């Protein structure tokens, strides 16, 4: 390291001499030159830091400064309500808001009419892990990029484990979305894959994390009733089964 | 000449945010250097903020005129992110855990990591940056968000050319 | 390294002839250049000499000479030293100085409701292994400082073992104070460590039982209605309900 | 050239408390060194006190006048804590203090450790400790009690100045 | 060895030429440069030289040369198997002799609320502790203590020697009438409780005949009945159990 001290002693010296020049210089090195970081999959979201976001496409699976991505820099306006409270409103006003989290309430009818099981008793099996109504919620452009969502009994401790299906060729996870996904439900490990050229985010759990000590009851016959009351569309549900028989022979990562 | 000359340079190129400057080190002189922390610098919880280890131990490196290898060690510590800078590289302390490919990193509960100044130019000199003075330098953003730490050691670069002769 | 010895035999030559001045040089020399010492948790403290303290802090993991230590200089007014004897005083006589024991008991009730078992049963077991409430004992400080308690039952062993929470970010353990506990409760072992941003001393069962079997025997029926006529303050039992939810899931060291 | 010189200069630094010395010097010559333990202290129950052991090793070195190492040993024996003065390797372990970043040691029941006088050199200069004469000298504070001995390697400093030239 | 060989070259010849001198040096060369020996416990009294005593104390775990050791030395007052056998069988008249023995059978027998009868029954049926007790309970000696404990593995019950005080020093005379005494038991000097102990257990199986004579274990128990113990060495070998009760038998 002696090259370095010689190649450098001299601007170290003159820099000494006005620390105003030397504090401005070194708070003008704030220009990234490794934007995009390579990853590879299967990737878990533990590791991402704060401002990454992932893009996983065709042309690679790769992180990128949340700063200096462009999509990211072009969010969806201020779509900042993702508080854990605001949340939890929510998931306890789903009742009466059964319109939209389509996908969500379709891939519970379409797993329970697969496996002839009974939708009140998935209904209350699905709304007590809260955590993957929130993960769905997050992800909702409502139709930009809308991910669906196939449920999947758990292995190990646990009664479903979610997996985020992402339409298309390309997925890009914005920084803030991430970081609010790991926040809001730190007990859930998410993972992302790819099965059959279809991208995937498993989330599975971790840790005993519903947080029953603030987890609101909300009635799961009355969503049931709701649900059994409103016809779902029929593209939808065949989609859903599509994905389910597609992802049934699907080793979680 | 003067050993806390080094320490009040650092703490004014290090942000505000990361509380601390300590010595810890005792009195040292540029010919004879402790095997403690010249500095000492720590942060609360979410203090999402830059660190410039490259220029921190270059200049370590030049205040001092025998040969050794600065070196900076993170520990995300119980309450607060802890960095550390010594002449020398410590022993029980894990040398390279940067690796190309690999600026991410998280630290637990008691966790440590480290890098030295050599590791430091030698990934630089991998990734082919540009090895002209003050063309590329390493910068550390730590996200603390408990019981986590969150490290990015990213190469930043400057915006302009300035003087160059 | 044979000549530097050398350069330092002809000082030894020339100091010989006069004893005097080589007893005050050597005597001289007692200020330690090394008062820190780095140490990573988790940590026992059996590795802890007479004056020696512990620093558990967000600026590191440090052991101190306590001779030298600012605060263990300040010593906290020293308040004298417990005797064993006093100790065994402290625990016959703990009915009648419900106030001095709050936090033990309290924390008993807490876990009481926590299991919905009773009281008095839970009160007459931790008191069968009074080195638990020795330690309360020791470690109680005057004001804030006032360290919380909770209780754990023990694996690998017959009994229950306790974790002395230390509130802050910030956690000073005297020599004296270490050095009594460690004298006065021999079975036990106390390991320093972190859960949750918060500093934990555990408190197990060592080295299979070496511990007097003498100590003598308390009822736990009238302290078990001195705490039904005690209404405890609803800050402690909330404060000891949260503590007790956030470590339920701590893995024992 | 004194066989019982050292011995008794070595008595004279090391405290009262530590009875011992004058024992097991088995007849050694300046330049013929033994394998036995030139000198032997030891404590009774409840001992609290600190030995010189930079200067005991370096006088055994002055004493002698061909390349050595001399050596301490500390047993606990269960009874007594027993130090003992080998001017070569006794073949027992190298050290405690050998790890810079475990400085404590305890000794339960029939339990022994030592150090070698090149290791307290490379332990002095890893800490960058000031190398002049009498500037920094170890110490071994040692705290007795029934079961186990604890035992502490710390670098006092000088709180003066050695008026020499 | 070519150093060797030229220096003592001229030595040897003029001893070859006067043979009664070189006799004279050979015998002359009887004065041990190396008198003590460290040992490190758990140590076994089977490594040890029928010459060698162990001084075991503070100051160091040493082995001497049981012709150098001082005290040895003073030892001039001070056997075999068969006085061992003889006193075995008279027991029964002399339990002032081995009051330390049958005071810690009954402190025992307390201890684990057992019968006496069986007790007494099963001690006796290892006579190699009655002969270990007779062993060190030597004329002015310092009656060490004795512990009886269960014997794991081998079925019967292993002893404790306690030795009192803050040092142990094992004269080479007894320790060689302790080994030959006792074939098929193991001792192994310990400390525990900053207490110096000697272990005897049983070892290679049964290598000890039975030519021992038969003892009434009712009379001795009856006679027991009928002597009253002093105070405090019940009480003695009641606290000895009691810090003992967690001792690993090595
Ligand atoms: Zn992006
Ligand atoms: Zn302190
Ligand atoms: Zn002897």
């Amino acid at each position: 390291c002696l090259h370095e001290r010689q190649r450098y002693r001299g601007l170290f010296a003159a820099l000494a001499q006005t620390p105003s020049e030397e504090i401005a210089i070194v708070r003008s090195l704030s220009v990234p030159l490794v934007k995009t970081t390579p990853v590879s999959l299967p990737f878990c979201l533990d590791q991402t830091v704060a401002d990454n976001c992932l893009t996983l496409s065709g042309m690679g699976y790769y992180l990128g400064i949340g700063g200096c991505c462009p999509a990211c820099n072009a969010g969806d306006g201020r779509f900042a309500a993702t508080s854990r409270e605001a949340l939890i409103l929510a998931f306890v006003q789903q009742i009466n808001t059964i319109f939209e989290h389509r996908a969500f309430l379709a891939s519970l009818v379409v797993l329970a009419d697969r496996h002839n099981a009974p939708l009140q008793d998935l209904l209350a099996g699905i709304l007590g892990q809260p955590e993957l109504f929130f993960v769905h919620t997050i992800l909702r452009g409502g139709g930009a990029c809308d991910p669906r969502l196939l449920f999947y009994p758990d292995p190990t401790y646990g009664g479903h484990m979610l997996y985020v299906i992402f339409p298309g060729t390309s997925a890009h996870l914005h920084y803030l979305l991430i970081d609010r996904m790991l926040t809001a439900c730190p007990g859930y490990r998410f993972v992302a894959h790819v099965w059959q050229s279809t991208f995937v985010l498993v989330v599975r759990r971790n840790a005993e994390k519903p947080t029953d000590a603030e987890i609101p009851t909300v009635s799961a016959a009355d969503i049931y009733c709701k649900m059994r009351d409103i016809s779902f569309d029929g593209g939808l549900m065949l989609e859903y089964q599509r994905l389910y028989a597609t992802f049934d022979e699907f080793p979680p990562p | 000449p003067a050993f806390e000359g080094l320490v009040q340079r650092i703490r004014l190129i290090v942000p505000s945010t990361l509380r601390g400057g300590d010595g810890e080190a005792g009195p040292y002189s540029p010919s004879s250097l402790p095997s403690r922390c010249a500095f000492q610098f720590h942060g609360h919880d979410g203090s999402d903020e830059s660190f410039p280890i490259e220029y921190v131990l270059r200049l370590m490196n030049d205040w001092a005129e025998v040969p050794c290898n600065p070196y900076l060690r993170i520990q995300n510590t119980g309450v607060s992110v802890l960095f550390q800078g010594f002449f020398h590289r410590p022993h029980n302390a894990p040398g390279g855990a940067i690796t190309p490919e690999r600026t991410n990193v998280i630290l637990g509960s008691t966790e440590t990591t480290g890098l030295s100044l050599g590791d430091l130019d030698t990934i630089k000199g991998r990734l082919g940056l540009d090895a002209r003075p003050m063309m590329a330098s390493m910068w550390i953003s730590c996200f603390v968000r408990m019981p986590r730490v969150q490290l990015a050691f990213r190469f930043m670069g400057p915006e302009d050319a300035g003087r160059t002769r």
